């Protein structure tokens, strides 16, 4: 009953924490008169909610599934349901604060995301069960930083080299050759960090070519309810970069650190095999585009999004800026209808990390 | 010092070789390999030139072995077929197909040995044969004009007479000349004899080598086993090879039934029952089985006796013992299984009884067939005593038997599996009774009977490869057809058994039967070589009074008379029987040896 | 050239697979998910390219395996829920017929436990019973089976079976090599 | 030609081509005469 | 309650049987016995009459067994003698005496078998011989009057000529008549052949049974042993049978030495040494041993060859083959030990090498002597061809060899043990150097060499018991004299060894050597029976062209010709040679199989 | 005879001896001391006929045995320092060659202990070595022998040898039944 | 009497009687030709 509850709030000293840390918070409840309450409880729930729309025999079917990854509860005030004592404690009128502390597990937790077909939300649910009346519920959301990706892993420290060459005519005629060689120092990168690339290109064709690099976010949603199951294939280009044109029957050298910074966009971290209900991976596609739009010699790289840069001791002090997510990537383009009350304002939206650009002065 | 370095090198080599047997991660394995490579590079400038030469020779040998293995994996056929049959039906049925693939390999090797050194030289010499050689070989390589008009009559070519009787398929097609030609000096009778010996030697070599591989290097840890019933039926109770839903459900039901029955038996521990009707049924069935075995004996004897004609007077009766023997070999086993309904007991010992009865039937039929053939042929020789050719006739008999066996096997597959399956599928809904849940059933793949079929056919091939050099070559095609039709029948008309047991639960059981049959087949060839007198008008042994002479005529010409006479006294029975006794005694010593070792490992 | 000469040499030396087998396994890996695995995997790409356990479970070999999840977890890398190409190779090379009995025994033991304490407790064996039988046995029957197993396969009276005890008891079973085998 | 010397040859040739045709058809098809246990059980129950 | 009664009777039987084998206090055993007897008395009146009769039969059988054991314990001789030798010298020296007593029992059984069926009925028939039989056998039983006057010449009797040649002892004394006499119809030649076969059969049976009792029922747990060096050298380091102060002190010092050397060897664990001089000495010793063996072969061959005279031309040279061969067997081994001085190494392996060289020498001398004897007899028979009797002459050679072996052994015992010991005792006070602390000493009992001598003598008995039926009768006296003399010598002249080892530390090593020698001796007797043709003027096999014929003519009189012809062809060389190949192959497979099993056990 | 039928039948049942052997042992027992042992001995007499240990140790069979005292104490009745005719017969019936290997093993294990706790400790084996060697070895030598015996003949790591370990170790020795034997 | 027929016989009987006499008396006596190690040590010390 809204007429009985005057103020209801949840307050934490911090809004973002890291994996394995201790999270502390408090519930503030203000009432004007004495209200009979069996108890007030708090629960921690991290839920993955997926909705998939399919058509079978001309009939539209909506498959809805849920996954509970985190489930922690703690009694805040009152008596348990097993307590047969009729002496119900009474909460005096005024404002009361109930503090709570929990410890996050060390196991890998999937990162939060908000999409039309899949949403991962970590939240605290405070329930004030009250006799002869509807029990109010208060839900507070937070962001879990994961998975635990460390750049010192041996798989990421090795360099990568690729090369290819194509001849448009009979091998005998060396005319028309197109050769590319590309070297990267590593495969793991941090959001907002510059990617170091080196490349040599030789073009002997009659028309100029441009090096097109596209970041493709593959987000697959899989539901299990069904005889055969339904899967969602979803692919978008996160960003596209075009290199300067190469003159005919010439050669050129390319380097991101020397020509222009290839700006990586604020993107969700790579989430593979951490949650069964959705797969997210990053494909870096490199191709050559002619003046007529023909693509050839496609090279695909798997991209790993790490959070910790390659760090040697004598490393800078941590603090780096927190900013709002970009709207041109998955996770921000769709907002659930339950989240908009009515310049649009959203109740909850992911916050990501970045380093402020080079401030000269 | 030097000892420490040698010990370190030995430890590194042991780690590298045993790395494939360590349950380590790929990253750790690669790190260990890199560390070993770095250590080898460091120790390279520590040894002399000879050690480097041994190292490079070892590396080259390992590279050659690896290349040979890679190339050999390109020539192994029927891999996807075996994998599919395994993942649909299990890993007990697919053992038949693996055994058949190995048998095909052995037969291909036998055919190569018998073809590079006998058939090909003779045909090559015939191609460039001079006028004199043709004049000498016309009586054996050209069909006479009188019978040539009757070369194809749907009965002459079906009996391998006519055009096939004078073909390289039989032994008499070959020349009698000690020298095949000038400037080459190829001894044809000697090559024939040595090829016949080498084929048996290689069969023994392959069987014993596979036995040793399956025994010492595979299942040397299975010795001295007792109880552990629940450990055996639970820890190794799931088949990882099964990849089908219905097969997995049947396996789950079977393991549940096995555990329930085992616990029920171990709980009550009481077995008391005595019915006069049950004992009467058992004795009646065991009497009728022997009566039917005697009936088979009488039938095969009557079939061999009724074929008392040598001239081409009639052929609707000479074609009997091809059709009787095979019929029994393909009808009697099934009825045997029906007798198992009267004898109700543990399915394992029921399968053991079935296997024993079938093996007894096969051995009895083989021995009686050999005795009957020899008696008939000796009677024919006595009556005829230009002279008839007996090796070619025996080759005809063996090849006819093999071909009729193949045809009857195809008929049995088409009837029991295909036609029966279609009849059941399209006629069980409106039949008088529930014949889907009754005796007929669908049909289960019997591994034991089919492996016995393969062993019996290979035994016939071994018996008849002396009088017909190109019998293994035909057997290759027979086995290929057999494998393909068996695969189709099992994948298309058969269902997995609700519960499957094994007669021995050992790998070297069917190979034991194979070795026993190889010996039972090398006995008659040995007797024929030693005692029987070759025909004077056919084959390369027509110039001698005994088959073996072509060898000793070579021995006697290069060895002195006195030493040969001294050596011949070894063959006295009174010097040989002690040798047999000594061999039995040392085998008995090893059997206690084996027994002792087994008790030890208990 | 998907794999280098030295890469293939190390693959042959570590495992029981020839070049044809390695190429076939790469083809199967690609056919599992063409989009996620790049066409060229030269380098450390096998170590970083992984699939979730659910996708691998869909293949016909492990589709009907009651312990598919346990096998995928045991043969996986340090990550949870991820199976890589190298771990795929190790999984199908341990299960192969040419691998000796010792490696099969070791990996069967490492698969059969759940907690990871190098011991087979009552809970692990009961869970194995309930997974293999598919919850088709009564609790009393399951307990009786477990009691028989511990009483007939233990000599130290600890109600548990160790790796050495396991290798001593189940290595005499003639059906183990036949059953613990995957053709691929 | 002759009813005992050439009719069998024609019959054998016809049988051979028919057998090759039958083998080919089967080789490209996966007929499964046995039914799955589920549908057999449903038929038996009804 | 049949089941309860059966369980109770089984428990009572187990309690009764295991009472003597249980390590309980004596009063506890008596209390158990009273409980068992009371329970048996209570259970007596529970069953029917048939069960009571069966129990009566069982207890009567046990009573017979106990009475027979008690009676056998009254006929075991030489108990205190072995007991005293054991208490003075140990439990390794007495092993030779127990072996010799068993050999004496075996020889007594052999003599009884050969005496009830052959010699005694023959002598009984001769005592009642008629005029016709006397006329027929005068040429073989009654010494001619020409030579009767020269029956004794100090050399004729020593050569077993004269009155000894015409005694049953030799083969040629027995008549050719098919029946010994009326109303008995005893076939003397058939009895001869059957007894000759039964001797070897019983020898094999006794050796195998003793080996089984020593291994299977006594040390069944001794197989699969490893390490345990200090337990075996400490817990089993005392001999309980030693009961002399000097022997006890000697074995105490010996065990102290064993422990000290074992600890010294196990501490340092370094074995590195290479001297060219010791290698040269070792190869020189091995070469001179082979040359000395060849000298033995040449001497034996020359001795047999020079004895080319059959008539009584001269006897001072005809007696040179038994004398020379014997001395080798008695003089050649000792020098072997001297050669062992040059090749210094661990006593165990040195003793094993000495045993191997002595075994090789004995085998080579046996083979050469038998070959030379057979060749000389064949040549002499061909030169002389009433006909001469080669079998009786070979029997004479064997008997003379045995007698000269006994005489030379007695002389060697009198010289090496008695005279040397007396010389050391009465001449060590004023000798040039301390021989008592030098190479001579007093003389240590050599068990291995003497057991080898016993085995070799028994081998000669087996080889020559066909041509001389009463050779075992002589060998019984020889063995009794040998045992008494050896006991007296070991008491009166020998001293306990400072450290005595065993070649194999197994109770079935000397028995195994005996079995091998039995096979080696059944080789030539079998060859003689199978191949050689009997003399027409001596022995009961004079009426046949071969020895075994007397058996065949008895088989053919009751067996049809067709079945005999059928069974003959099985012995064909082409059926036997494959059997030899099969036995060789299974031997190799079981060897590899045994190897794998042992590996698994380890 | 001097024994009744029941007496000698019982002796033959418990022991491994025939009538002649029992008579000979009676004669030797009488020869040990003519004064105390009665000539007529029917009935309960053997159970009450005992002599001191020193009289038994004087016979030449065990005169030179270092462990004579331990043997008599092990084979004796509850009484200390007294050995009876029945115990004497059992002592020479186990030692005979007809007694199976198990009985000799059990009685050897019983003899070789000193405290009497069915466990072969360090002190017991050290005393046995000192008695057998006759104090001809150094203390460090005895310590090394003891350490080697303990480390080589232990499976449970209890620093002691029980009857099962003793049987598993010394029953495979080929010189045991030959040595553990006294003829009488 | 006779040198080749009876002298050897007379020598044989004489030797047999002498050997019987040797065996008889010796068997009863308990002569121990070897000397104990105590005497050896006493001689070595002196
Ligand atoms: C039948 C008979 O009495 N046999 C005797 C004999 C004797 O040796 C021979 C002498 O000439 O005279 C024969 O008559
Ligand atoms: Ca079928
Ligand atoms: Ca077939
Ligand atoms: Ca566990
Ligand atoms: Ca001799
Ligand atoms: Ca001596
Ligand atoms: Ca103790
Ligand atoms: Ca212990």
């Amino acid at each position: 009953g809204m007429d009985y509850i005057s103020s209801f709030d949840i307050r934490l000293n911090k809004d973002v924490y890291y994996a394995g840390e201790t999270i502390s918070g408090s519930v503030l409840l203000e009432n004007t008169e004495n209200i009979k309450i069996r108890g007030i409880r708090v629960l921690l729930r991290g839920k993955v909610h997926a909705t998939l729309k399919v058509v079978k025999s001309g009939e539209r079917r909506t498959l809805k599934d849920d996954q509970y990854v985190l489930d922690e509860k703690q009694l805040l005030w009152g008596k348990d349901k097993s307590d047969e004592s009729d002496s119900v404690p009474i909460l005096a009128r005024g404002v009361h604060q109930f503090s709570f502390n929990f410890d996050l597990p060390q196991s890998s937790l999937p990162c939060s995301l908000e999409s039309r077909h899949c949403t991962i939300r970590y939240y605290f649910k405070v329930i004030i069960d009250i006799p002869y009346a509807s029990s109010p519920q208060g839900i507070k959301y937070f962001t879990i930083i994961g998975p635990h990706i460390d750049s010192m892993e041996e798989k990421y420290l090795s360099p990568l080299s690729a090369q290819d060459r194509k001849v448009n005519c009979c091998w005998c005629c060396q005319r028309g050759a197109l050769a590319l060689r590309i070297i990267l120092e590593r495969t793991a990168y941090v959001c907002g960090e510059n990617i170091r690339v080196r490349a040599q290109i030789e073009n002997r064709q009659s028309t100029a070519q441009s090096l097109v690099i596209r970041l493709v976010q593959h987000v697959e949603v899989f539901v299990e309810k069904g005889l055969l199951g339904e899967n969602k294939m979803m692919s978008c280009v996160v960003f596209e970069h075009k290199s300067p044109a190469i003159a005919a029957n010439s050669q050129g050298k390319y380097d991101s650190t020397l020509e222009q910074p290839i700006r990586l966009p604020v993107v969700p971290p790579t989430l593979v095999g951490v949650c069964r209900l959705i797969q997210i991976y990053y494909a870096l596609r490199v191709c050559m585009e002619d003046e007529k739009g023909n693509e050839c010699l496609h090279i695909d790289f798997p991209l790993t999004v790490a959070t910790i840069p390659y760090r040697i001791p004598n490393a800078p002090p941590p603090p780096v800026d927190y900013d709002f997510c970009s709207n041109h990537v998955e996770g921000g383009k769709y907002v659930s209808p339950e989240f908009r009350l009515g310049e649009e304002i959203v109740l909850y939206r992911p916050v990501y990390v970045k380093l402020a650009d080079r401030r000269i002065g | 010092t030097r000892q420490a370095l040698l010990e370190r090198i030995r430890q590194k080599k042991e780690v590298i070789g045993k790395l494939r047997c360590q349950a380590w991660s790929m990253t750790r394995k690669r790190r260990t390999l890199k560390l070993a490579q770095k250590y080898l590079e460091q120790h390279e400038s520590k040894v002399s030139r000879s050690h480097l030469y041994m190292e490079e020779m070892r590396k080259r040998a390992r590279l050659m072995k690896r290349s040979f293995s890679n190339f050999k994996t390109y020539l192994i056929p029927w891999e996807s077929k075996i994998k599919r049959i395994e993942s649909h039906f299990g890993s007990v049925v697919s053992s038949y197909f693996t055994f058949l693939r190995w048998i095909v390999f052995v037969n291909i090797m036998i055919t190569l040995i018998a073809l590079v050194f006998v058939v090909l030289p003779e045909t090559l010499a015939d191609s460039v044969a001079n006028e004199g050689r043709f004049n000498r070989t016309k009586t054996r390589k050209q069909i006479p004009a009188n019978e040539r008009v009757h070369a194809d009559e749907l009965a002459v070519v079906w009996h391998y007479d006519g055009y096939l009787r004078y073909s390289p398929l039989f032994y008499g097609y070959y020349s009698d000349d000690p020298f095949l030609g000038n400037k080459i000096k190829y001894a044809l009778p000697l090559a024939y004899f040595m090829v016949t010996l080498t084929i048996f030697a290689y069969s023994f070599f392959a069987i014993l080598r596979k036995m040793a591989a399956n025994a010492r290097m595979s299942k040397l840890s299975g010795s001295k086993a007792e109880q552990y019933i629940f450990n055996w039926k639970l820890f190794t109770g799931w088949d990882y090879t099964i990849g089908n839903s219905e097969t997995a459900s049947n396996t789950v039901m079977a393991v549940v039934i096995k555990l329930r029955e085992s616990i029920a038996d171990i709980k009550k521990d009481a077995h008391g029952k005595f019915r006069l009707l049950q004992f009467s049924l058992r004795v009646f069935a065991n009497i009728i089985i022997c009566a039917m075995l005697g009936f088979s004996i009488y039938c095969i004897i009557f079939a061999v006796q009724k074929s008392q004609v040598q001239d081409d007077g009639n052929l609707f009766t000479k074609n009997q013992v091809p059709s009787v023997v095979s019929t029994i070999t393909h009808v009697f086993p099934m009825i045997f299984d029906l007798i198992g309904k009267m004898e109700n007991y543990h399915p394992r010992t029921a399968l053991r009884a079935h296997l024993g009865r079938v093996l007894i039937l096969y051995t009895v039929n083989y021995i009686t067939l050999i005795f009957a053939l020899f008696e008939k042929m000796t009677a024919l020789r006595d009556r005829v005593n230009n002279d008839i050719c007996w090796e070619t006739i025996i080759g005809q008999e063996i090849v006819k038997l093999v071909t009729m066996d193949l045809i009857f096997t195809i008929l049995s597959i088409l009837v029991i599996d295909l036609f029966r399956g279609l009849w059941i599928k399209y006629c069980s809904s409106w039949w008088c009774w529930d014949i889907e849940t009754t005796f007929p059933e669908y049909g289960e793949f019997k591994v034991a009977e089919n492996v016995l079929h393969i062993i019996n056919n290979q035994g016939m091939i071994w018996l008849g490869l002396f009088f017909a050099p190109l019998l293994p070559a035909i057997n290759n095609i027979k086995l290929i057809i057999l494998m393909y039709i068996r695969g189709w029948a099992v994948m298309t008309c058969n269902v997995p058994a609700r519960e499957i047991f094994r007669a021995s639960r050992s790998s070297n059981f069917y190979l034991g039967i194979l070795l026993i049959w190889l010996l039972l087949c090398t006995l008659p060839v040995g007797f024929v070589i030693a005692s029987m007198s070759p025909s004077r008008s056919c084959g390369p042994f027509a110039r001698y009074q005994h088959f073996y002479t072509v060898v000793t005529r070579e021995i006697e010409k290069r060895v002195d008379q006195t030493v040969l006479s001294y050596i011949r006294h070894i063959a006295s029975p009174g010097v040989v029987i002690p040798i047999i006794l000594f061999l039995i005694l040392i085998i008995y010593f090893l059997f206690s040896l084996v027994r002792g070792l087994r008790e030890a490992n208990t | 050239g998907v794999f280098t000469r030295e890469q293939l040499d190390e693959y042959q030396d570590c495992t029981f697979f020839t070049r044809k087998d390695i190429i076939r396994l790469y083809k199967r890996f690609y056919a599992l998910n063409p989009h996620k695995v790049p066409t060229n995997m030269q380098g450390n790409r096998p170590a970083i390219t992984t699939l979730t356990f659910e996708e691998v479970e869909k293949m016909p070999e492990l589709k009907e395996n009651p312990f598919k999840r346990r096998i995928c977890e045991v043969f996986s890398e340090d990550g949870r829920g991820n199976l890589s190409f190298d771990d795929f190779l190790d999984m199908f090379s341990v299960f192969s017929e040419m691998a000796p009995l010792q490696l099969k025994l070791k990996y069967a033991f490492r698969i059969y436990d759940y907690d990871g304490d190098e011991l087979l407790g009552h809970d692990d064996l009961s869970k194995m019973i309930r997974s293999l039988t598919r919850d088709e046995l009564s609790d009393v029957e399951v307990e009786f089976i477990i009691e028989r197993i511990i009483e007939e396969a233990d000599l130290d009276g600890d109600s548990s079976i160790n790796f050495a005890e396991f290798e001593h008891v189940v290595s005499r079973s003639p059906d183990f090599i036949r059953t613990f085998h995957i053709r691929i | 030609v002759a009813p005992g010397l050439r009719l069998w040859m024609l019959i054998a040739l016809v049988g051979g081509v028919l057998l090759i045709m039958i083998v080919i058809v089967c080789c490209f098809m996966r007929i499964r005469i046995p039914r799955t246990k589920r549908q057999i059980d449903l038929i038996a129950a009804k």
